[PDB]
């Protein structure tokens, strides 16, 4: 109890030294371990926000729906349910042997078990299915906004470019999942990071491009609506607001996740960006039905 | 009287007389 | 005959001013809570009676702003009120099939005197008017208009030459004659001592909701639900001036040159009688303006509305 | 600016 | 002398009379704010008297004291062709009770039109409705004989419950803004009809305060 | 990598030795340290769930609520915004020097910042305002559901008992707030949780009692509604389902929060139970309007 | 005119948005 | 069963 009396002292710099595979000493400061713990806590906060927002959008979509068995309704229920399931599996990863400082510092591979590898592969499979559901919803949105045009030259080309981007990022997420599953099946302490960054940049650019297509086509539809009167607030303004939201907000979150400092756990901001890119469609359907019935009421 | 013009006359006369515009 | 029209006779002198007629508000306050069903001036200009869907009949003071007497009612659902010219008798009826003569005395709100109650009608009683200190004329939803007495407490004569509900009644301040309206539109004048009808006028297939005699006593005006006002003469059986939301209430000034009128959604309006043109709409009231009646002396005007307010105007001869 | 990364046993967020 | 006259001399009697007038006015307004009024319009000779009698001239203020609540029922009567003039007075009321004599076919038709105009009048737009079919036993008796071709545009002879359900559907198919409307088949021996009016008034106030706080 | 070659060895029982104020040795196992980190991460998960659920309820309530400026709308918006602001200050607490393993293992008051003391006081103030908004909402709920009945003796008694429980809970939460704030401003290593447990049981019993009252009164209104016809699924059944939910589910979560094993960070399950007691009313308004316009327009 | 062609395009996109359930 | 516990500087849940 020598250092209690000292009024000026920094216990964040003091040395934790533990048994490890590099050596029996293995000294590290309290501030680096607290940075690790803050990274895990920030990941837990973002995945908690994801799970809670998806759970309540699932409840409100079950309650505030005029139409069920509708295809976009089913795609959105699959998307929100896969967000809930992926966040549940990520909560089960964060409170597990891999995330723990018993393996994040002391790299003893006996702590890891085959169940954690199975859960890892399951979480990657659920993320692949979630990206498939997101791209399915976006290609359905483009393929339903580009029907009806009488000059199908830029429309079919834009829809094929969107389908190519969607199947490209689903394939990139799929090959990233298979490559991570085989490299974890071989060695439990190995990682692949190139395919993840490729698939994440492909997903961000996919959401950006399809939101650009949606914003420009909704601007042209609103201009064609101004030719028919109709300067009232309508469903198309809600679609433009939520499309510009999915154009601006998760792009800014992706740029922020690539922009901020590393090793603080803020790299999972891509999840919150993916989450808002999902929630662009159910909240617009809720706002559209609410504005329809409230305008018929008013 | 049978003529309506005397009726109109007594209306306009009874409203014309004993008037002022002091405002 | 029909070729004589008041506007054509009045072409020699048109209006002098058509804007900014002086009207000074005196009171915007009440103790009422429900819509003013009726209000009526005493024969002297001192006091005004009023009632609402609440139980009270209030005597208001014209010069000051506060209340002299507030008489409760046996029937809460009153549609009409009256003050005797002797100003010791007060009358009420409507939605109860009974006309009630109270006596106001000793400057109190007790309503100690229910002098007489008359059960002769099997329908609502729309208009009440006083002839003298003893008689009381009322008109019903059934065709009868009965003149009860305070000593005798019985009917004298029943004029029933009308079909449909009689909505209002008119007595000139001066012979002793009355007039009534109806739903199947008629504006008969009666000498009121014989059951037959003295006169009749054009039907126009509308209901007539407001009747006033001219201040000289030789003319009659009748407002309707379609927004039309008739300006018939007491004699010769000729229509003179049509003035064409409906007219709920009318009155003339002491001069007789401007007519205060109440429309269903326009509001209170003033009409130039000679020109036949709108001069000085009164948008002061917050709610639907039930009625307007001017004073016998003419110095003041009284207006009442659905917002449970009284507005006393007091112009400098307007 | 930095490239995003995983950990050895971290799944794919 | 018709001026405002604020500084008049006998103001002591005026301020000793106006304040007792004002306390009387506020006393009776506070008395008549709490009460719950029921219109009971129906039509003439429809049997309003029977249902009010088992619940227990002109307008009859049939006031009750159930508990701390103080009811009031206005037995309207002497129906007239121009009720629209004086019907403005009953904006304040919580509900209209309506009584339909089931057996009378022409009175059924005229009462259907009267029910429509009182259901979609401006004054009762807030106020919910309660309906009473007065002649369930007479309609059960006389539904076997003489079906009327003004009723049943399309509807077999059957029992009386078929046809009665057509009537209880066309009454409910007449409210534009979906005000609360309750329906009852009452007879001359209907023991359970005061329960109906009390349950309807409590349901009315619950659905008029759960859309004033905002929960619905 | 001597024990990295070793196939069987348990690093969870391996011993960290670090310096502390209580003694130079202060040996600990990795199981205790990962217990600390897992409790902090579990708190972060539940508070992320709370923050995301409340934030998306605030967004959907801003989108799908017909009548704003009604009192229950303002109370719901205030309570959801206080859940968001409380969760935000709790995120600021979990990533800071009070919750860190620097202070939770080495009792050094030099690391404790007075800005963190201001954060602590602000968090207790926001918690007291949160319980005040919750009891305001439930007292308003009883005071509206007991109107209309003609025997105002059992209704006035139950309304007064509800107001008594609400005032007692708010006063006990404020007593806990000032009783913790003056001691934390005095001594940074002291606390007072018995008043906190009393106020938590008062909050749980207030939610349970007012939900019992609403369930019984809505079942009696349903049985008295069946007497007048009206056997369809309507807004009263929606209110009965949401009040039975706010009777059963948060009381079970309170029982679980008092039942589960300690030092696991599951004690903040009371914030999920109070979250669902908050969310019973906006979801009931959403369901009620989205089935009332359905039944009355479609 | 292009009134009618733009209105037909608007009706088809609104009807397919309503069928697919965004509106 | 366990009474709810607040850590020495933890705020109110
Ligand atoms: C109405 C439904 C469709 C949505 C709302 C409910 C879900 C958001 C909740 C309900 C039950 C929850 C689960 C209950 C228990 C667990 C186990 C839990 O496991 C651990 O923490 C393991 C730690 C260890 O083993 O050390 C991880 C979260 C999870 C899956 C929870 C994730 C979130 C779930 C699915
Ligand atoms: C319209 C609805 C449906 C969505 C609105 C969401 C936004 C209001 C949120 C979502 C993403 C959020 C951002 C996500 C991450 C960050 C980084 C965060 O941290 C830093 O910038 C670190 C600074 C430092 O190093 O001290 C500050 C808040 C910010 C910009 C957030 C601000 C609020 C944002 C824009
Ligand atoms: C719209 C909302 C209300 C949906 C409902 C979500 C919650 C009810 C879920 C989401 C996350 C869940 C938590 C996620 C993980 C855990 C850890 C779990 O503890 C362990 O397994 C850890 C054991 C160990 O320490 O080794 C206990 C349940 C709990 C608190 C779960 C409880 C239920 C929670 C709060
Ligand atoms: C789904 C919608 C309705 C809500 C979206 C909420 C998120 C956009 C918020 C909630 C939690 C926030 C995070 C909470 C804590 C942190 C850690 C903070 O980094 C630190 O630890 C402080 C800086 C340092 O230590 O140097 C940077 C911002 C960040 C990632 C925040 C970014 C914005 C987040 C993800
Ligand atoms: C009305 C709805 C749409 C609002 C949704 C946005 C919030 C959920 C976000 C926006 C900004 C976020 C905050 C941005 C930054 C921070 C600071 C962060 O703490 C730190 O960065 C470390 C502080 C320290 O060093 O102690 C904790 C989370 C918090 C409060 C975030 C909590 C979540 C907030 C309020
Ligand atoms: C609005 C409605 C749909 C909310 C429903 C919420 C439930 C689905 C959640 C709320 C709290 C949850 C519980 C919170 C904590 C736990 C403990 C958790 O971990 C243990 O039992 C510990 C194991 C061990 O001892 O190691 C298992 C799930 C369980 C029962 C959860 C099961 C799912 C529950 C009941
Ligand atoms: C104590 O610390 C040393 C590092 O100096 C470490 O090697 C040792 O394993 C620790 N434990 C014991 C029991 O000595
Ligand atoms: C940690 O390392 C330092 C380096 O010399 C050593 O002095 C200290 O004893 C070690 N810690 C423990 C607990 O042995």
């Amino acid at each position: 109890s020598n250092l209690f009396y000292d009024p000026t002292y920094n216990p964040g710099q003091s040395t934790i030294n533990y048994t490890s595979i590099y050596g029996n000493g293995s000294t590290i400061t309290f501030d680096e371990l607290q940075g690790l713990v803050n990274s895990t806590v920030t990941q837990a906060i973002m995945f908690g926000v994801r799970c809670g927002a998806a759970a309540l959008t699932l409840i409100v979509m079950w309650m505030t729906s005029r139409s069920r068995k509708t295809p976009i309704f089913i795609i959105n229920q699959v998307s929100l349910f896969l967000i809930i399931l992926h966040s549940a599996l990520y909560f089960k990863y964060l409170l597990s042997n891999y995330s723990s400082v018993t393996y994040a510092l002391t790299g003893f591979p006996q702590f890891i078990s085959r169940g954690d590898v199975h859960v890892y592969g399951a979480t990657n499979i659920i993320q692949v299915l979630l990206v498939a559901s997101i791209e399915t919803s976006l290609v359905f949105q483009i393929k339903v906004i580009f029907t009806g045009d009488n000059f199908k030259r830029i429309g079919l080309m834009l829809t094929s470019i969107s389908f190519t981007l969607g199947i490209a990022t689903v394939t990139m997420y799929f090959v990233s999942a298979v490559k991570g599953m085989i490299v974890t099946y071989n060695d439990v302490s190995a990682t692949q990071d190139k395919y993840f960054n490729a698939s994440t940049i492909l997903l961000a650019s996919s959401i950006n491009f399809m939101s650009f297509v949606l914003v420009v086509k909704l601007i042209l539809a609103i201009r064609s609506r101004r030719f028919l009167g109709l300067k009232q607030f309508d469903s198309f303004h809600i679609l433009l607001i939520m499309s510009c939201q999915s154009l601006l907000v998760p792009s800014i979150i992706f740029i922020l996740a690539y922009s901020l400092k590393p090793n603080q756990g803020t790299d999972v901001l891509t999840t919150v960006a993916t989450l808002l890119a999902v929630l662009s469609l159910p909240l617009s359907s809720m706002w559209a039905t609410a504005a329809n019935n409230a305008s018929k009421t008013n | 009287r049978i003529t309506a013009s005397n009726a109109c006359l007594t209306i306009i006369n009874y409203t014309s007389n004993t008037k002022d515009y002091t405002l | 005959i029909q070729d004589a029209s008041l506007f054509q006779m009045a072409n020699k002198v048109t209006s002098l001013t058509k804007n900014k007629i002086n009207l000074k508000p005196n009171i915007v306050l009440k103790g009422h809570n429900n819509k003013i069903s009726d209000f009526r001036w005493s024969r002297d200009s001192k006091r005004i009676l009023s009632a609402s869907q609440d139980g009270f009949m209030l005597i208001w003071d014209s010069a000051s702003g506060l209340k002299q007497n507030a008489i409760p009612l046996d029937s809460q659902w009153v549609l009409s009120c009256a003050i005797s010219p002797s100003s010791t008798l007060v009358a009420s009826a409507g939605l109860n099939n009974n006309c009630t003569i109270y006596r106001v005395s000793k400057e109190n709100r007790v309503a100690q005197n229910v002098a007489s109650i008359f059960k002769g009608h099997t329908c609502y009683i729309s208009d009440i008017e006083f002839t003298d200190n003893a008689h009381i004329l009322t008109a019903s939803g059934d065709m009868t208009c009965a003149l009860w007495d305070i000593p005798k407490a019985k009917r004298v004569r029943e004029y029933s030459d009308h079909l449909g509900d009689v909505l209002a009644l008119a007595i000139p301040e001066e012979s002793n004659t009355f007039a009534s309206c109806g739903s199947d539109g008629y504006t008969y004048i009666w000498d009121s001592r014989s059951p037959s009808a003295v006169q009749s006028f054009y039907v126009n297939d509308s209901d007539i909701n407001a009747l006033r005699f001219f201040k000289d006593g030789m003319s009659i005006v009748a407002g309707s639900d379609n927004g039309a006002i008739n300006m018939y003469d007491l004699r010769s059986d000729c229509s003179i001036a049509t003035f064409s939301q409906g007219v709920v209430s009318l009155d003339f000034s002491a001069s007789g040159r401007l007519m205060y009128s109440c429309y269903t959604d326009i509001g209170c309006v003033v009409w130039d009688v000679l020109k036949g043109e709108i001069v000085g709409k009164l948008e002061g009231h917050g709610g639907r303006v039930t009625g307007v009646r001017s004073s016998p002396d003419g110095l003041a005007v009284c207006t009442g509305s659905w917002d449970s307010t009284m507005k006393i105007w007091s112009p400098g001869y307007q | 600016w930095h490239w995003l990364q995983l950990k050895p046993g971290q799944p794919m967020y | 002398t018709q001026t405002i006259g604020d500084e008049s001399d006998p103001f002591l009697q005026n301020k000793r009379a106006n304040d007792v007038i004002e306390q009387s006015l506020q006393l009776e307004k506070q008395r008549d704010k709490n009460e719950i009024k029921l219109l009971l319009l129906g039509a003439d000779n429809s049997g309003k008297s029977t249902v009010l009698k088992q619940l227990k001239t002109g307008i009859t203020e049939t006031e009750f004291n159930i508990g701390s609540s103080k009811f009031k029922v206005l037995d309207a009567g002497g129906q007239r062709s121009e009720r629209k003039k004086w019907i403005h007075c009953f904006e304040g009321i919580t509900a209209v009770l309506f009584v339909l004599d089931m057996s009378d076919y022409n009175r059924m038709h005229e009462s259907i039109m009267l029910f429509d105009t009182l259901l979609n009048s401006k004054w009762f737009k807030d106020t919910p409705f309660i309906l009473f079919l007065n002649k369930i036993d007479l309609f059960e008796e006389k539904v076997k004989s003489m079906p009327i071709r003004k009723y049943f545009p399309d509807g077999r002879v059957g029992d009386a419950e078929a046809g009665l359900k057509y009537f209880e559907k066309i009454f409910l198919s007449l409210n534009k803004t979906n005000k609360p409307i309750y329906v009852k088949r009452t007879c001359a021996t209907d023991t359970q009809t005061a329960k109906f009016i009390l349950s309807a008034v409590t349901d009315l106030i619950i659905q008029q305060n759960l859309k004033k706080i905002g929960i619905i």
